[PDB]
Formats: C-alpha cells, structure tokens, sequence
C-alpha cells in the first residue's frame, strides 16, 4: 500500500463503504422523497455501498438504472427539478465524461439560468475516485479539476469514513447539485468510529488536520494520508514543521484556510493524484500567490501524477507517493 | 422453446432478415381535411365553441406576436428570435388536452403552449428584451422562455438535455402519486441526440407517466430528414423501446388533440409512457440567424387556415370578427412591445445571483470587483440603460 | 396523400396507437438443436472438417486458458480477469464468417475471435501480465487486448464508445473502395448507451458497411435485461433504425456463422448496416471481481457441448481424440503460461511515450524526473521486476 | 465593439471564415482521404466555412451527420483509425460536451492504451468558439481549459486570418487528435492578406506580437487583440512598456516563450473570457511562478470572465474588457 489510514452520540466501527451505506441510509429515514438510483445499485452496487437500501425502503426508492450514464445524470436532474431528493450513482468516476454535457451545460446552470423559477439543488452524484493499485486508464481516474472549471455545481472529496459521512450528509442537504467522490481504494482499507445517527461536515471548508509552521501542505482524498505521512517523515528526517490540510471541497474551496497557513509558514506544497498539468492544484497555487505573494519564501511545489493516462503495470511509478512528495518538500525546504 | 432471458420468442428454422417499412410507414393521423371540414364523425371531440375560439384565438396571437419579434430583431431592438409558423396547431392542439398543472418540458419552438396557457404578452417580450420584468433576469437568449405558475419548465439550447430530465420530473410524479403527466416536446433533429434514446429507454424500463411529443416538420437548420434518419421517423423508434406510438397530422388542432387527450389519460392511469409524431412543415426560417433560401405548405396546408375554416362551419366566425381580432390582437401586441422597449435592463449585480442558491464568499467578491470598477470606469458602459 | 417531408405514410381517419410485440418478439434462429443435429437441411452451411475442427479447438482453447487464467487473478498473480463462459459460440462462429481482413472493434467478451484469427497464446498472457511482450506496453489492464497484423482494434474499458467509431471506419472503407466490412461486437447492457444510438443512425443514414453484432447474455452485471430495456431486445430496435435485422441462437455456431456471413455478403455488397443480436447466456461471473451468486445452460445448452455433438454425428471426432486434445492444450496454455510468468515486465520509460506520437519537451521533462528520482529512491520501488 | 482587429506567395484579403474554407479547400485538394461532416456543413455551414466545398470535392467528402456530438466525434475517431483525414465540426463550442467522453476517454488515449497499434491522430475537431456579444449561456462559451486538463489532445486557438489558415493546416496535419477553436465573432470582422497556397504555423509555439520591457500580456483568441489595446493604453496612459504575446496553443503550451519574456519584465498579466476558477490562466500562473520566482517582480494578475454562466442582456459587464485589463495591469504596475 502506497499510504497507510491512521460529541455526537453512540459510534460504531465503519469502513468508508459502511460510512456511506450509513449516510444514505439515515438520508432516506428522514427524507421520504429521496431515492437512490444507478447501474447495479439494487442488490448493493459493485462496492456495497447500497447494501441492504433496497430491502429497506422499497424498490420504488433504491432501484437500478438501464446502463446510460446521459441518462443517469439527465434522470436525476428531472427528479430534482420537482423537489425530490435524487442520489445518482455513476459507477466509476470515469465513467462520469458521458454525463458531463448533462452536468456542466444544465445541472450547474440550472438556477441561474432560470431566475430562479425552477433548479435541481437536491441532485447529489456519487461516485467510487482515483487510484486502486491496478484500476489503469478507467478504474482510476481523479476528474475534479474538470468540474472546477464550471461554476454552479460543488465538488467534495473525503479522506475518511468519519469525514465521508458527515461531508455527503452535507452534499445531499445542500440546496446546490453536487458531485461526491469516493475514494474507493478506502472503501474496505480506512476503517473508524463513526456516529450511528446522521451529523454534518460543512462544505467550502478546509480542515487543518496537524499543526506546524514551516511549511503548508494541502491535499485531498487518499492523499492526505501520503501527506500525513510526509510531515512525519520531515519532522523525522529534516526537523522540519508541516502544517497539514485537508481542503475536503474543491469548489467552491477554502481560499481562506489556505491562505492562512501559507502567510503563517511561507511555503505551500499541494498534491494530487490527477495530472499536472489543468490539475486543481494550479488553481490554489495561482490564487495562494496572489493572495500571499509578500510572504512565500520559495516557489509553490505541485506534486501530481504525471501528463500522461493512468497506466496498469507502471502505477507504482505513476502516482505522486510519500517519497516524491517528501524529495520535492526537501528541495523547496532548501530553496 | 427458447430459453433466453433477454427476449420472448420462438425458434424459427430459417435465416430471414427482418426489413424496416419505411415506404409504407406508420400512417397519418388526420381528423379534419384541409377545408376544416371533419372526416369521420366518431373521432370528433366536439369541443365547445369558448374552447376552439382560444385554440384559435392562441395561435393567431401567437402569429401576430411572431411577426412583431422577428420585425423587432431585424432591425436589432432584440438580439434574436426563433418563430413559430405552421407549428401553431401542434402547441395549441396538445396544450389544450393537458390539464392545467401538467408539467412542461420543452425545445424552443413551443411558445403556442405558453400562449395557450395565458402567459402575458409582457412576459415573453421581458424574456426577448431581458428587461427588469423578466423572471429570467435577461440572463439567456430571446424565447428561452419559463414560467414555475404555469408548469412550463425553463427552455434551454442544447438539444435534447430535457428528454431524460422530463422522465426524471415523470417519475418523482408517479411516486408523489401526482396524477400529473409530464409532456416533453423536442424536433426531429434533437431525436438524433443520445439523450433521446437515454430517455426513451429509461421511460419504459421505470414506467414513467410521460408523453414524448416529436414535433417533425422535415428539417433541422439546413438538413433534411433524409439525411437526419432513414427508419419510418421518430415514431417507428417507440415500439423498439416498448413505448406506445402514433404519428399525427401536425397541421390537424384536432388530430394532435385526440392524440394528446387519449395518450394522457392513458399514461397516468397505467404509468407508461407515449409517443407521439406530429407531422408539420417548418415554414419560417430556422431562426433570425438563417437564410433558409439557401437549402429549399403556407398556402394549401395551415393548421391556421384550416381551424379557420372549422369555425366558419360552425358559424362560429366569420369575416367582421376576424377583421375586429385582427385589430385587437395588434392593438394588445404592440402595447405589450412599447412597454417592453421602454423598460431598463435589470441591474448588473443580477449577473452574479443565482449561481448557487447562496452567493459563495469568492463570488461576492468579483460582484465586488465589478462594483468598484463601475464607479471608476462607469462612463465606458451602457449604464443608463440598466436598473440601479 | 400526405405530404410531409419526415414520413412515407398514408393517413388515417382513426386513432389507433401502435403496440410494441415483445410477448412475441423477433424470433430466434437456428440450425442446430442442443444434440448437435440439423433441424433444417436447406440450412445447413456443410463447412468443411477442417473448418469445423478449428471452431471447436479455438473454443476449447480458449475455455483452458480462461480457466487458467481466472486461477491466476484468484492467486494474485494476474490483476483482473474476465471469462467468456457461455459465449465462446458466438465469438468463432461469427469470426469464421468474416474475411481475415475485415475490421473487427470489441467491447471485452470476444476474445475468441482472436483465437479464432491465431492469436498467439504468449501474447494473450503478455497482456494479462503486462510483460514486456506486450504490445499494449503493459498500460491498459487485463483482457485490453488488440493486434495491427489481425485487424482486431484495442478493447477500451468504457462502453459502446467502440460503436459509432466502427461506423467511421466502416465509412472510410466504402470510399477506400475496400471489399471489406467492419464488425463491431457490444453487450446488451453496452446497447443502452447514448452512443448506440449514435453509431446504429449514422451506419443508416451514411450506408456503411458495418455489422452490429450483439450478445444478449440476460445480464449486464447484476442487472437482468428487465432492468435495462422494456422492447424485444436489440434486435427489435434495428428496424426503428432502417438497419436489417436478424435474431440468433448464440449457443449454436452454424445459427451465428450463417447470419454473419449473409450479413456480411450484403452488407459489402450493399453498403449498408446489419444488425445481428445473438441470444446467450453468461455461465461465468461478470469478471474477477463480481460474486454472481449475489443476484442470480451450463449443463443443458451450451455452445461447446453442441458442436462436440455435432463432430461425433459426422464422426469426426472420439473419446480418444477429446482427451489428447484435453491434454494437448493444457500443455500448450500451461507452457505460454510459464513463460509469460517469468518475463520481466516493461521500462518504467514507457510509461511516457505514446501520450502524443511524438513526446512533448515538458513530457520529456517529466520523464527526466522519474529518472532521477529513481535513482535516488529506487530502493522503494520494485524495479528488480522491470527491464532495464 | 470589445475590440478592434488591427513570403508565402500571392494573397488575398481574407476574413477569418474565409481562411478556414481556404485552409480546408487546400486540405482536400492534397489529401485524397480527406473528408468534411458535422451539423449543416454541406449547404456551407452557419458560419459559411464550408462554402462551395461539396461542389469542389463532392457529397462523399462534404457531408452532413445526424444531430449528434458523441456520434460526430465517435464517427471521426474511427475514420482516423484507418488513416484517413477527418476533419469533423461541432457547431459551437457550447455543444462539444456530448462528445467529451469520446474526445477525453477515447481519442486522447487512443495511441497510449494500445502502445501505438492503433491511433486516430489524423482527427481534426473544429468549433466556433468564445463570446459574440449577445450568444449568452450556449452560444458564447471558451471550453479550452476543460481540454487542457486530458494529455494526448491538442487544443489549438488562433487570433486572425492568417493565423487562423496556418493554425489550421497544422492541426490537419498533426499526428494527433487536435481540437481548433475559430473565434465566431471574427469570422466576418478580422480580415487580412492570406497566401492561397498552404502553409504552416507551429503548434505548441506562442507567438510575442509586441516586444515590451515592463510587463508581459499574455492570451488567445481575440483577446489577443483586448491585451494590444491595453498595451497601447498603458504606453500612453502610463509610459509603460509591454510585451504582448498570443499563446495560441493551449496545450502542449509554450511554457518557454513565456517564461523567457517574464524573466526579462518581471511581471505577467494573462487574461481570457473563460471563467477564472480552474481557467486556464491558472496553469500558466502556477507554472511561471516555478520558474521565475526570483524574476517576479509582483503577483501574477489573471483578468477573467467571472465564475458564473455567460449571460445575456449582462455581457458588457461579464468580459475582461481593455477597462478591467488596464486597471489590473494598473495596479500590478503599483505594486
Ligand atoms: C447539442 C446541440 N447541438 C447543436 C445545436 C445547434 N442547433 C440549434 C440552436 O443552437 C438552438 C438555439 C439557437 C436555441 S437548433 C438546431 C436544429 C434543431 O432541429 P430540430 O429539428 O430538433 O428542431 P426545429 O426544426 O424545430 O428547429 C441546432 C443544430 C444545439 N442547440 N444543441
Ligand atoms: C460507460 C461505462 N459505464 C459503466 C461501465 C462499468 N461496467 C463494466 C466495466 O467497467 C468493464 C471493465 C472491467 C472492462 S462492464 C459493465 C456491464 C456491461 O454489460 P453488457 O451486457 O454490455 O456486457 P456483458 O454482459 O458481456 O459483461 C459495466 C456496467 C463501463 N465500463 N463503461
Ligand atoms: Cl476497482
Ligand atoms: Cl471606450
Ligand atoms: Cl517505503
Ligand atoms: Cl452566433
Ligand atoms: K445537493
Ligand atoms: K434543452
Ligand atoms: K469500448
Ligand atoms: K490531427
Ligand atoms: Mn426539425
Ligand atoms: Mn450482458
């Protein structure tokens, strides 16, 4: 494994998939006009995270989907529009691109466009994210910076079981469609209490998950705990302070948070799985110096995964892991 | 027996292909001729005469207002505009066999269903001239029009995006246990588009209250139907996906209502969705943009002149009454019109709201940005003319 | 007459809507029963012995190196893999129809096509190990499989993209003035996808010279085909389309042979799409990854069963031969097996070439990172696997 | 007006549509596999880029499709596939989103996923593209940034006639998938000599149009002619000396004419219609800031359309005009 997962009533021990099953069900308990919908959603989906819905709340609310993802999205959209909370699944998120003309032309333009009159805030799309050791070009992609650019829709990412369930509770209550990436190779490896009955995490909002004053380190999903782990490594091997950032929603992102720590440290090292170059990350590092221009003391770092498909054999060359992290960390520490 | 789990169906013992009928395709549904007069008495629905007076009344208000937008575009007072010419019968005919609150989904060329359902005339000039009465806030192009009072949801461009969400709309409707039916128009053109097979499909695999309604008038922009398809039009697609079909007269008011009447009963009460072909002929240009001299009804086959012809059967016309209307409709057009030129714009800031339900904090910031701007480089914008 | 551009129709004077027949759909053809008989002489394509032998060792083949290969995935040493249980008919049946130089584009369940066309069973391991034998430079995951020299172009993982993409091939054949024909194979899940609809349109209204071949195996996943489309299966869709259409017993490779090679005869001659669904049945789990037992012919009908049955009645085959040839191809998958195991697998260098034909210098740059990296940190990777 | 539009063998006056027709015209006269479809293309397109071209070469190489993105752009790929030139069009560039799975899944892997078995390199997509003063939200639109972020396109943007002309040749030529953006307010209002026989100009090549000691302004399209406006503006307003530079290829990008001519002012300004939240400015801002850290001299300034759909009746207040570049560059030049 390229990287390792270390107030609100009773808790029980959950997986990231269990985390999901456990939002999606407290979500149709309270809220009799949701549904869930998607390819192989019925008997549980290809994840499990729809284990047991069906059975639970009828097959009129939890059901399965001909195999069109247009479809899927264009679906969802039209339920919202008429109040009811619709919960679409796409069942990897690179299978997402059919969708995208429904997404990006009408789903975030729907309000806007309107006036008002009409919109579709109570679509949420869920969807298994990034790598998994041997996913190759379609079972691992990261497509969030695709979405940034289009305004009117929210884009949240999770690291955890704890933060998955709070952050899509969030998603499915929030008056804006919005789209959920799990990050699947956490669906059985990160495990962690998790409250029985529903809370909520909010959108737009960072979380410094560790302290320090030298350096900045931001990343989302599976990567923050390669980052975790990198601020060990050069707190260890440098004596050199990280403070570690989870920004949780791309858009509309935390400029603040950011912005905060980077004036308090002088130096930002983002990372990420999806490609360099259009990554997310060039977004934050092109606001951050804007916005922090008197205080960096060296060049802001991208770490990403290369300009190039995500391959099958060569994944362990691909992704930007703990030690490309750590070199690139080192070298800005020297700057 | 076969066995299969994907179809029911016997052996055959012999390779034969299965040829399309596209010579002899689905007939044409026609209730009354071309003289208005009516073919077979057991297909009339005798509407009352109020009834077929606002059919009629609604699509001549609709021409008059057609000619006044496209006059008003030509000479660049609005920036665009799309009429509506020989599709009169097809938007007044099924708007008037939906109930009142039967939800609306549309392409663009439908304004007759607005008009039918006693949309102001202000409103759609607001919309043409985004001006400060727009509901819209002038945010898009000339006849994207909506309205959430009359259950006609927000046209938008791109073609066919509406067919899968009016089956979404359909059933989020079966399950609130609604009987409400959602109806979807859209061109022979956008039918080529996957979300038409992506809504069809989804119609009849989650058995949605829904009619899919096909306006076909023989082009999209510069393309003819022999080069949009080569199956028996859209109405030979349906039974493939187990959707019941017809294909209708689309200059017959009385043919496309029958249609729409019965496939709305029909669809509410069994959850399933219709399909319904009206045959027309575009008879305007595409839109304002478009020559159509450059690639290719009006006299011998109106759906106008033909409910025309219907009334004066009936007495229920005749030549002073269509001479007052003619002068009223003008009078009420070009009222609404001089009010719609005189109004402001809205105000800038309008460009920023709706985005999100709430303005996010970094979006505030560039409405902002453009404040200051304004006060400083104010004189280099059309500012007199937007609210505020 | 009616007069409208969309349609060839008559009209009308009642209203009737058109019911889809999917109680008695399209029916299925076939040749032979399950005992391996000719039900109908006139239908017999007596192909030769040698023919008939090569259509059943490719399937057996390629049901032994399944079997292997799906132990593999199990064990770990393979990453992924996916069986054609059930399906083998379809693949050699269709592929003998065709000429070896007709284009063939895939979905992933096809993979007797290639061994029909003498696929060597190294390469068919070098893909699933991402050896440096592959081709494929060890990228796409297992079963991705693809060859210039067999005209089998490279399986993608999203579905029915493959499909309007074997339209423009089979465009540019046409003009090529080719005599060839492109064969494009999807599942019926695949076929609810926009881009069906996409592909079977333009093969109409372009008239290329294209076969759609469908393999209707009930399931697309753990979803039946109730879930996925409500008219007779995909067969029933064609005609909607203009596309000649034909319905086959997938489990019988005289059926499947005898529609792909008049499809393919007419389709050269003609430019024009047919479109064949062949009725199956998937006998394995989706893939390595999918438990079938969670939502759901093996013994009964099954493709190889019949055609062995089919040998014994010429007498073309023994107890004796079976179990040399049990024991020949085993040898024969182990050994490829083995070797595919023991090859190092590719420079970590090709990860970059190929993005573009040519390698853009900030690629290069990239490539120059990983370079040095490695040699600082090389310890933590596994490069004792990778060549050089 | 936003804006005013300011060897090879013999030439002719020539628009921006025009210089497509003669670009494609001498396309098809020397590649006999060449061939023209899309939407309304055989009557001559609605922008009249395919004027007379059926006629010249015939209805099997001038076309019309049905009306489908993803079957134009799916249709394309498999043409390239057998090597044929392909030269498919989408009628604006609001409307390529159908097509984005083809283009992002499909043709930009295509050569990678199979190690060069099989590649549709002689695709060619081309789409009017960018505002047009009254277009709103679907008539208006400058997708570049969406494109950028998928390895193994190219995404190509000219300013001009004869830009446009040679822009285009190169991207038919190009061993790649190439997707052409023709900025649709030009076709009738830019017009210049171009050469009536072919010729090329170089992809993944910026070109610096103004040279300049103070401040570099880079963008694309016809805001190339916005940032010379403000070039002249700051000249006479404020005896400031700018470079101004046209990218016009957004990816591969020319990361080195860029960095070279910020190293040498010390301040950049990049400015484009698209929104400015994941804009492609943002990917030129990050990586600048990498590589001229010790140069830069202030922040980097990005003048952008804002983050909302592109509007109606509200477009004179939308687009970074020459008022809101000036006043950035103002500023900047403050600093
Ligand atoms: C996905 C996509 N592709 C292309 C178009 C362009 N187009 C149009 C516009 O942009 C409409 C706006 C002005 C409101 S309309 C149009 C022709 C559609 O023809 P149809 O037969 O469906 O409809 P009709 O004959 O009633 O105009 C096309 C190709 C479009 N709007 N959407
Ligand atoms: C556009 C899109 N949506 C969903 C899927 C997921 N999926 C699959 C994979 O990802 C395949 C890879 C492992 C090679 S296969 C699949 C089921 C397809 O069912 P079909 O009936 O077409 O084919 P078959 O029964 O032969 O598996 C789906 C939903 C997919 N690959 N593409
Ligand atoms: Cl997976
Ligand atoms: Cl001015
Ligand atoms: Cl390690
Ligand atoms: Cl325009
Ligand atoms: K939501
Ligand atoms: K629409
Ligand atoms: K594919
Ligand atoms: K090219
Ligand atoms: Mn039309
Ligand atoms: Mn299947």
């Amino acid at each position: 494994a390229h990287f390792t997962f270390q107030e609100y009533g009773q808790t029980q021990k959950m997986n990231l998939f269990q985390s999901v099953t456990s939002a999606l069900d407290n979500s149709l308990a309270k809220d009799p006009t949701a549904v869930i919908f998607g390819e192989d959603v019925a008997f549980g989906g290809v994840f499990r995270c729809t284990v047991g819905l069906r059975d639970k709340y009828g097959k009129d609310r939890v059901f399965n989907t001909p195999l069109c993802e247009q479809g899927i999205v264009g679906f969802g959209i039209g339920i919202a529009v008429t109040g009811a909370t619709a919960i679409a699944e796409i069942q990897f998120a690179d299978y997402i691109f059919p969708a995208f003309d429904q997404i990006v032309n009408e789903a975030a333009k729907y309000r806007y466009r309107s006036g008002d009159l009409f919109n579709c805030g109570s679509l949420t799309i869920r969807s298994p994210w990034g790598c998994v050791g041997h996913g190759a070009l379609y079972h691992s992609q990261s497509p969030e910076a695709f979405f940034a650019h289009c305004p009117g829709i929210k884009v949240v990412i999770p690291r955890s079981p704890f933060q998955a369930k709070g952050l899509l509770l969030s998603c499915i209550e929030d008056k804006n469609p919005c789209i959920f990436f799990e990050p699947k190779i956490l669906y059985r490896a990160a495990a962690e209490e998790v409250p029985i009955e529903p809370y909520n995490i909010p959108l737009s909002q960072a979380e410094v998950i560790q302290e320090g004053s030298d350096v900045t380190l931001v990343a989302w999903g599976t990567q923050v705990h390669v980052i975790r782990e990198v601020a060990s490594m050069a707190k260890e091997k440098l004596g050199v302070s990280c403070e570690v950032i989870d920004l949780r929603t791309i858009i509309p992102w935390d400029v603040d948070t950011i912005c905060k720590s980077v004036i308090k440290t002088g130096r930002l090292l983002i990372s990420h799985e999806a490609p360099l170059t259009g990554g997310f990350a060039s977004e934050i590092s092109s606001t951050v110096q804007e916005e922090c221009f008197l205080n960096l003391e060296a060049p802001i770092s991208r770490v990403c995964g290369y300009d190039t498909p995500f391959p099958h054999i060569f994944e362990p060359f691909y992704i930007p892991d703990k030690w490309k992290c750590y070199d690139a960390l080192r070298k800005m520490i020297n700057y | 027996k076969p066995q299969f789990p994907g179809a029911s169906a016997e052996f055959i013992d012999k390779l034969e292909f299965i040829q399309p009928n596209v010579i002899s395709g689905i007939p044409i549904y026609r209730v009354m001729d071309r003289q208005g007069q009516i073919i077979n008495p057991s297909e009339d629905p005798h509407l009352p005469k109020e009834k077929v007076l606002k059919l009629y009344k609604s699509m001549t208000l609709l021409n008059t207002m057609d000619r006044i937008l496209y006059e008003s575009q030509r000479q660049g007072r609005i920036s665009f505009y799309m009429t509506n010419y020989g599709e009169e019968g097809t938007h007044v005919g099924s708007a008037a066999a939906l109930d009142n609150t039967d939800l609306v989904f549309g392409q663009y060329r439908e304004a007759g269903v607005l008009m039918y359902r006693d949309y102001p005339l202000e409103l759609f000039m607001a919309q043409c001239y985004g001006n400060i009465s727009d509901l819209g806030k002038g945010r898009q192009m000339p006849v994207h029009y909506g309205c959430k009072e009359r259950h006609f949801v927000t046209i938008s461009s791109p073609l066919a995006t509406q067919i899968p969400q009016a089956v979404g709309a359909a059933y989020a409707a079966k399950r609130a246990n609604a009987n409400r039916v959602v109806i979807c128009y859209f061109g022979e053109g956008a039918a080529s588009e996957g979300d038409a097979h992506a809504g069809f499909n989804f119609a009849a695999t989650l058995e949605c209250p829904i009619i899919f309604f096909c306006r076909n008038n023989g082009y999209a922009i510069s393309t003819p139907t022999s080069e949009q398809y080569r199956g028996d039009g859209i109405a030979a697609r349906g039974p493939g996906y187990g959707i019941m079909s017809i294909r209708v007269d689309g200059n017959d008011v009385f043919a496309v209502y029958n249609a729409t009447k019965e496939a709305r009963r029909r669809a509410v009460a069994e959850n399933q969705p219709f399909l319904i072909e009206a045959m027309t002929y575009r008879i305007g240009h595409h839109s304002t943009s478009d020559d159509s001299s450059a690639y290719r009804w009006d006299k011998q086959d109106h759906p106008i002149s033909r409910l025309r012809h219907y009334l004066l059967s009936q007495g229920w016309w005749d030549e002073e009454q269509e001479k007052a209307w003619r002068k009223q409709s003008r009078r009420k057009v070009m009222e609404a019109f001089e009010q719609a030129e005189r109004k402001p714009k809205p105000n800038p800031n309008l460009l920023f709201s709706d985005v999100y339900q709430e303005m996010p904090a970094q979006l505030r910031k560039q409405q902002e940005s453009l404040a200051r701007h304004l006060q400083t480089y104010g004189e280099h914008y059309p500012l007199d003319h937007f609210d505020k």
